[PDB]
């Protein structure tokens, strides 16, 4: 989990192909003691992952520990879902600005489940006769909410990207 | 055994001066009879169908009646609302129809025995109906234009200086141009200036030595089993759409390959250094196509189990897989680590299966005899031992076995760039073929 | 584990287009696995688990004459699967056709008829039944638990739920073992009928299951429905079309109980189009039913074929009100005798793709004589989604309330049969 | 809608319960719903938690009237918007800088 | 985006480039790309544009760069086949006062 | 087109009449005619539905 195959640029085609992963957090001198030194300093080659993102071929080791922290600082359930939150976003920190803004929904597993939570017990409309009991376009409902708010599909649930 | 042989066939004319399109054309034709090609006489157009329900009669192996013949020429054969391209589909992907008999069962319409080439029966057709031209017309369907042209037709303007019903002539694939001291050929693509003598190809001999005349053009290209191979190993519907062919070299050494598996199995050896090989097609390759092409070939060769290609990673992973999902139907990627990585060694249908490397090396510094460890597996390699040598190469030699070893590379021992690896001679065996 | 093979279904095979149409597919697949398990097995009585080609047709009656489905030689699913990812499709339209020529006696067949297909391309369809035969092969089904999975598949989204055809069961059921039963007039499924085999396992099957529905697609998997459940061949079968038009068997014969799930207000056009005011099943009503509804043309049909001991279990949606003069000659002649002896009302939902309560009529040729209601609005479990179910016990109170003709309080009771001709003829 | 359905396991639930005067906004999407969280309450499933920092000014039965002294712009609900700068931001006249005696 | 529409005639002017899902913002960045200042263009979206956050805002700033967007109109729900919702109404030319527009 | 029952032939709804749906001479905008041109699936089962 998390861990990088990170070197040399020197011997730039992947020669001097040393140090194997690297989980965090990763340090300097750590990686130096597993690679030594391309007889200068052209290191962290960046070509192998297992991120639960998206990751560039020459970020620093500082901010591939940034990254990190921002992970770990992340509730665990929205770590195992960061493939799919990301996409609505761009970055982590724009993730930790509106990472209060998240709905959770292990309960509802469809559409039709957020339109029977949202009616039925959160009580959005209050009466419920039953003459009118079965009388709910759940469908229609989900597909208003679609339109109007954020959704997203995961496999723990569904998430509500409110505003 | 071989398409391309190391020995060059002669060289000689047909002429019967090929200023005039009417006279070595006739050589050419008792040349393919001498070749075992078939001349018939079928100047229309309505026989020329009927051959098609002769053909298919040897073809299949079942029979017509007039009516079920006339639903499948109406309904699958010549449809007249169709273009060439759905037709060059049917070409290469949709090659058979289902068919429900009066009977009342089911059976498989095929167009071309694509396992068994030699049953497949040709037959040869030349003017009529313009120009004069040749048609080499197989299991009923026309597939390869022939047109002669002058001396003074040079071969820039081979294209640029010339160029329903009938819409039975729309299966015409191949546009094989010749002037009389030159021969070139291409796909279903017409543009004007660019797809000139740049983008068409002429043939060349085993290793690079192009080709000029036409009776030793005839018997290298116009053999049986070679054209069939043009027709169907070698051709690359793309879904652009377009068709590609690909170079001869290319073919060559893909020949090279899957010959040395099908040596190398027979011979029920493995792991040896000169049980591999390599080629150095560094450029002017497409190695992505070339390896598709004989990664392909490798799955559906059926000596074997699973087709590693695995290659370094710098947005290679990303870029090969983007050019295989191009080469459309499959391919599975080895996103995104070791896990499921497994299942994908478990799961076949979509045989290919393409890595990094060190993903690879993530499953053999431990995980203990994988279930494929002891069947038969083809390791495709990129970037060949002058870009390979450490924990891949030492626990390859030590874990797995029953290996096939090749590898593209536009890497071997260099004089200029070889700061990747160790040495490929003792480890990886003989260069196979080359290409400036 | 049950819930976790139906896991199995619900995710692997759900694929990849809405699930009525690779139902067909699916539930084709299936059965023909157990067509394959149940003739390797028979044929065991000395390793057949790769079978021999040496078919004695002396011998190969003997199924004809007792499974009357003799699959092949090597042509079974355990012997497809070496050959499954291979060329071709058509081998199944094949090893469909020939297992099915079989005219040695009582055919039972044209049965196969799901994949066509569609599909777009033959490499695509190849793929495709590959990928379905090698996610039901890819199964793990030990023997006896393999109807279930049926049910299960049968019970998608979208069909009478298990307990009210328990409820059917138990009031077409007490102090009874007779021959004949069943028929069913306008069967849908058997999964009705389902229940009567887990009551005939206790003693003995009596004569077939006999069913006659409509839809074609419902009748084949209908009569694999009924295959499946280890149910012999020679007596079990359903004829195809409408009842109101041509029923049959007419002559085979006054039946001894009988159960229904009739459709809801489907129309018919036959007054008096052909001469039904003339027919056997009509006349003693004297008035045909319009065409806003059948319900009585299958109740008339019902009392037609019924015995001393016939009894008649039906049931219907409300539209048995009062509904006029005509509605009231029928539930006159409903109440001339004890022909109609109990009526059961239930409370919505209860039903799958409905709203409305529904009524349950019990009919027999035997007296009472009144009419004494067994009716109850809750409960009716009506806790687990929505008014589900009637449980285990909850049933046999209600059975025991159908026992022996009690009157309590909160729930229905006797009433004289001058009171309800002083009433205008109501429930 | 009404401030009550009925009782509940008050026991591990993590139920706030605890200031004897807190307020809320019901609804997301309707904005209107004012309630004093009265004496021991629940957080049930859209009672988005309004009280104050400052403990020394509020009162915040002032503020619990206060929203609705603008009814015209706070108490109308309409469609499907959440409103979090409009009750968030400003304003409100207080009779600050008498702050807080 | 993944082909050379990152960087084409209508999302390099619109510096961030439309999501996966609220993609409907890329239509008016088409309609502006079809367009001349003295004929107007007439579009519709459904109300889910306030500016949509800074995912949307430099759009929407884009938008009020000049006057690229000239008038908004608002209607009612429903007024429609079962939405319920309104619609927002851009007009759109390159003819200029320049002030403001909200006649909704 | 439409007077009868039994006749020949079957096929009038999808593929064959050409002249229109094809029509290349000029202007064409293909795709024109996907409707009903010929076939078809009874002999006048479907020719007298066409017919009634």
């Amino acid at each position: 989990d998390m861990q990088v195959y990170i070197a040399n640029l020197g011997k730039y085609n992947e020669g001097e192909l040393v140090g194997a992963w690297f989980t965090f957090p990763i340090d300097f001198e750590e990686v130096k003691e597993k690679i030594g030194l391309n007889d200068e300093y052209e290191e962290y080659a960046i070509h192998d992952y297992e991120l639960p993102f998206t990751v560039d071929e020459y970020t620093s080791i500082g901010e591939l520990n940034r990254l990190w922290e921002m992970v770990s600082e992340l509730p665990e359930e929205l770590q195992s879902e960061l493939s799919a939150l990301l996409t609505h976003f761009s970055s982590i920190e724009e993730l930790s600005e509106h990472q209060e803004d998240i709905i959770i929904h292990s309960d509802c597993d469809d559409m039709y489940d957020v339109a029977r939570y949202y009616i039925e017990e959160t009580g959005a409309l209050g009466e419920v006769p039953a003459s009118l009991q079965n009388y709910i376009d759940y469908q229609a409902y989900g597909r208003d909410l679609d339109l109007s708010g954020t959704f997203i599909s995961t496999n723990h649930g569904i998430f509500e990207i409110v505003y | 055994n071989f398409i391309v042989l190391d020995k060059y066939i002669k060289a000689e004319p047909t002429g019967d001066s090929y200023q005039s399109e009417s006279d070595l054309e006739r050589e050419l034709i008792q040349d393919l009879r001498n070749q075992g090609y078939e001349f018939i006489s079928v100047k229309s157009q309505s026989a020329m169908l009927a051959n098609v329900r002769e053909q298919l009669q040897n073809l299949n192996g079942v029979v017509f009646n007039d009516s079920e013949w006339r639903r499948f020429t109406e309904q699958y054969l010549d449809n007249p609302s169709d273009g060439i391209l759905d037709k060059t589909r049917k070409i290469h992907i949709d090659y058979i129809c289902d068919f429900i008999f009066d009977d009342e069962r089911l059976e498989n319409i095929y167009l071309i025995d694509k396992k068994n080439l030699m049953r497949n029966k040709v037959q040869i057709i030349q003017q009529f109906e313009n120009r004069y031209d040749v048609t080499i017309l197989v299991n009923g369907l026309p597939l390869v234009q022939i047109e002669l042209k002058k001396r003074g037709v040079a071969i820039r303007e081979a294209f640029n200086q010339i160029h329903s019903e009938n819409s039975l002539f729309k299966y015409l694939q191949l546009f094989v141009i010749s002037n009389g001291t030159d021969t070139r050929y291409f796909a279903n693509t017409t543009k004007r200036d660019k797809n000139s003598f740049d983008f068409t190809m002429n043939w060349a001999k085993s290793d690079n030595t192009l080709i000029k005349d036409l009776k030793d053009f005839t018997a290298t290209c116009f053999q049986k089993h070679t054209l069939l191979n043009v027709l169907v190993n070698y051709s690359v519907f793309d879904s652009s759409q377009t068709l590609l062919v690909m170079r001869p070299y290319q073919i060559a050494a893909t020949e090279r390959i899957l010959w040395k598996i099908k040596s190398s199995f027979t011979a029920k050896n493995w792991s040896k250094p000169e049980s591999g090989g390599y080629i150095w097609h560094t450029t002017g390759s497409g190695k992505t196509l070339t390896s598709f092409k004989a990664a392909r070939l490798a799955t559906e060769l059926d000596f074997i189990d699973k087709v590693f290609f695995v290659v370094d990673r710098k947005d290679l992973d990303y870029q090969t897989m983007k050019e295989y999902q191009r080469f459309s139907p499959d391919s599975v990627n080895g996103s995104e680590n070791t896990a499921g990585l497994k299942r994908n060694l478990d799961k076949d249908d979509n045989k290919i299966i393409v890595t990094t490397i060190q993903k690879l090396n993530n499953l053999m510094k431990a995980e203990s005899d994988l279930p494929v460890y002891n069947q038969q597996v083809v390791f495709i390699f990129d970037e060949c031992h002058r870009s390979q040598f450490g924990e891949a190469q030492k626990n390859l030699k030590k874990k797995f076995k029953r290996y096939y070893q090749f590898g593209f590379t536009g890497t071997p021992i260099f004089p200029e760039n070889a700061l990747g690896s160790e040495t490929t001679a003792s480890v990886f065996g003989r260069e196979l073929h080359s290409y400036v | 584990e049950l819930h976790r093979q139906i896991w199995q279904i619900a995710n692997d095979v759900r694929g990849s287009v809405d699930g009525w149409d690779f139902k067909q597919y699916v539930l084709g697949a299936l059965f023909y696995r157990f067509i394959s398990e149940n003739f390797s097995s028979y044929i065991e009585a000395t390793d057949d688990i790769k079978d021999d080609a040496i078919k004695t047709k002396g011998y190969f009656i003997y199924p004809s004459q007792l499974f009357c489905n003799v699959a092949a030689k090597a042509n079974t699913n355990d012997r497809l699967n070496a050959d499954l990812n291979s060329i071709f499709v058509a081998i199944e339209s094949s090893a469909y056709g020939y297992p099915s020529e079989a005219d040695i006696k009582g055919l039972f067949a044209d049965f196969d008829t799901t994949s066509n297909r569609l599909g777009n391309t033959v490499k695509d369809k190849n793929a495709r039944l590959a990928a379905v035969l090698k996610g039901v092969e890819g199964l793990k089904l030990g023997i006896d638990l393999f109807g279930d999975a049926y049910e299960f598949l049968i019970s998608n989204y979208a069909f009478t739920p298990q307990h009210v055809s328990k409820l059917i069961a138990q009031l077409a059921m007490h102090g009874q073992t007779h021959v004949n039963k069943i028929y069913d007039p306008a069967a849908g499924s058997g999964s009705l009928l389902l229940q009567a085999k887990k009551q005939f396992d206790n003693h003995i099957i009596e004569e077939g299951f006999f069913g006659q529905e409509i839809n074609h697609t419902t009748y084949n998997l209908a009569r694999m429905n009924m295959f499946l459940h280890n149910i012999n061949y020679d007596k079990f079968d359903i004829k195809l079309g409408n009842t109101l038009t041509e029923p049959h068997f007419r002559d085979e014969k006054p039946f001894d109980a009988i159960v229904s799930n009739p459709p809801y207000s489907v129309k018919w056009i036959g007054s008096d189009d052909p001469t039904l005011i003339n027919d056997e099943r009509f006349a003693p009503a004297g008035v045909l039913a319009p065409k806003s509804k059948a319900d009585f043309a299958f109740v008339l049909h019902a009392l037609n074929y019924l015995s001393a001991k016939g009894r008649a279990a039906i049931v219907c949606f409300p539209g048995i009100f009062y509904r006029g003069g005509a509605e009231q000659k029928i539930r006159q002649y409903l109440v001339d005798n004890n022909y109609v002896e109990t009526v059961i009302s239930l409370a919505p939902n209860l039903f799958f793709g409905t709203t409305i309560a529904v009524n349950i009529l019990v009919l027999s040729k035997h007296k009472t004589d009144t009419n004494v209601q067994f009716i109850d609005a809750s409960e009716l479990f009506k806790k687990e989604t929505n008014n589900n179910i009637l449980t285990d016990a909850h049933i046999e109170q209600i059975m025991q309330v159908f026992a022996s003709k009690e009157d309590v309080a909160h729930l229905a009771k006797s009433v004289a049969f001058e009171t309800v001709v002083a009433n205008d003829y109501n429930l | 809608g009404k401030t009550f359905i009925l009782g509940y396991t008050n026991e591990t639930h993590g139920i706030y319960q605890a200031s004897k005067a807190p307020v809320i906004i019901f609804d997301d999407f309707t904005t209107a719903n004012k309630w004093v969280d009265f004496d021991f309450k629940a957080k049930s499933s859209a009672m988005k938690m309004v009280t104050s920092c400052d403990d020394n000014k509020t009162l915040l039965k002032y503020v619990y009237y206060w929203l609705n002294t603008l009814p015209s712009e706070f108490a109308e609900g309409d469609h499907k918007r959440q409103w979090i700068s409009n009750y968030s931001q400003k304003k409100i006249p207080i009779p600050c800088p008498d702050n807080p005696e």
